[PDB]
């Protein structure tokens, strides 16, 4: 499937996953793109920052959802 | 013929972009196949939403599947094998005739809150609840849930689990949420956004240091004040109580079998087995009759 990660800034990045993916998978994956490092990702759905060792799938993230990136300095 | 009763809703995203009733399906965890044999039907949501919490034998000689997996589907257009909703479990058909705890009239589908009262709401009266909270900033943030409402009528241990069922917003006002939501995860974990018009880009700076620069290339690029959010400097800075009694979801018995004409319930569980052994028929308690496909679909279980 395919999600959005939307920073607040607006700036959407789209992302090609499935739900057996990781967060920590996912964030890898932004990482594959934008070039941030897991490090310093901070991802966010429904108001809660999402935990590395849960999929998609167990927060329930829809096909063509929307997710949202924080970074940490 | 299987009666068109429904427990399920879900939200279809596509085409139907609603709250639609859903159907229940069920497989092997192991092959995702649909050859898990359950043991016992499912009574209860936890039933259905738990995972290995149903147990039973998978057909197939290749699996040592064990646990059965719960999906849901639309209940109004052709679904693909690959089209799973997801299931609002709050929602539920009002068969006892309660009364929405804001709008006191009769109507159906209801969300029913899990406070101590189970408490009741039209998805009408629930909408204009969240619509009003979400914009006056009144939705809670629980680092460890997310963001969300408890009880309108403010009971307590209430907070809504299934973050989905602010779907109920419709898609502006969800979108919003799922904004407000990041928004508000940042500020109350000590972190800033962008002061800075057009940018507001959330920011989690290291805990003690008053000097944030919003900085791949994807910054502000603006330094700034965690505390007065301005260019840092080395200065200084600048609901009715009778309607609540009247909306509790709880304020049949045995029925005869439709052969051995035995009175017989477990549970929520509408899939009913005449006890009798010439008889020992699978019946519908609700639809009232064998129990088939259609009947497992719209309401394996109620509630
Ligand atoms: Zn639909
Ligand atoms: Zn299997
Ligand atoms: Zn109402
Ligand atoms: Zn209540
Ligand atoms: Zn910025
Ligand atoms: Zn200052
Ligand atoms: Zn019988
Ligand atoms: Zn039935």
């Amino acid at each position: 499937m395919q999600i959005f990660v939307k920073t607040l800034t607006g700036k959407t990045i789209t992302l090609e996953v499935e739900p057996s993916d990781t967060i920590e998978n996912v964030k890898a994956k932004i990482q594959d793109k934008e070039g941030i490092p897991p490090d310093q990702q901070r991802l966010i759905f429904a108001g809660k920052q999402l935990e590395d060792g849960r999929t998609l799938s167990d927060y329930n993230i829809q096909k063509e959802s929307t997710l949202h990136l924080v970074l940490r300095l | 013929g299987p009666s068109i009763y429904n427990s399920f809703y879900v939200y279809c995203k596509g085409p139907c972009q609603r709250v639609q009733p859903g159907k229940l399906r069920v497989q092997c965890s192991t092959c995702r196949q649909a050859t898990l044999t359950l043991t016992q039907g499912p009574s209860c949501w936890d039933d259905v939403l738990i995972p290995n919490r149903m147990s039973g034998e998978c057909q197939s000689p290749h699996c040592p599947g064990t646990s059965a997996e719960f999906f849901f589907k639309c209940g109004a257009h052709p679904t693909s094998d690959k089209e799973t909703s997801v299931a609002l479990h709050l929602i539920a058909t009002n068969s006892r005739n309660i009364t929405c705890i804001t709008c006191t009239d009769v109507r159906s589908p209801v969300l029913v809150f899990q406070c101590n009262s189970r408490h009741v709401i039209c998805l009408d009266c629930f909408h204009l609840y969240c619509v009003t909270r979400l914009n006056d900033r009144q939705f809670v943030h629980d680092p460890q849930l997310g963001y969300s409402l408890p009880c309108v009528a403010g009971c307590p241990n209430s907070l809504i689990k299934e973050l989905h069922h602010f779907r109920i917003l419709g898609e502006e006002q969800y979108n919003r949420y799922q904004q407000y939501g990041a928004e508000e995860c940042v500020l109350q974990m000590g972190g800033v956004l962008c002061p800075r018009p057009g940018c507001g880009a959330g920011l989690l700076p290291e805990p003690d240091c008053r000097k944030v620069t919003c900085e791949n290339g994807l910054g502000c690029g603006f330094a700034f004040c965690r505390e007065c959010k301005e260019a840092y400097h080395e200065g200084e800075c600048s609901v009715d109580e009778r309607a609540a009694e009247q909306a509790r979801w709880e304020a049949k018995t045995t029925k005869p079998c439709p052969r051995c004409h035995v009175p017989v319930k477990n549970g929520g569980c509408m899939h009913m087995k005449c006890p009798q052994p010439q008889c020992r028929l699978e019946w519908c308690w609700n639809c009232g009759c064998e129990w088939n496909r259609v009947c497992m679909g719209d309401h394996w279980f109620d509630v």
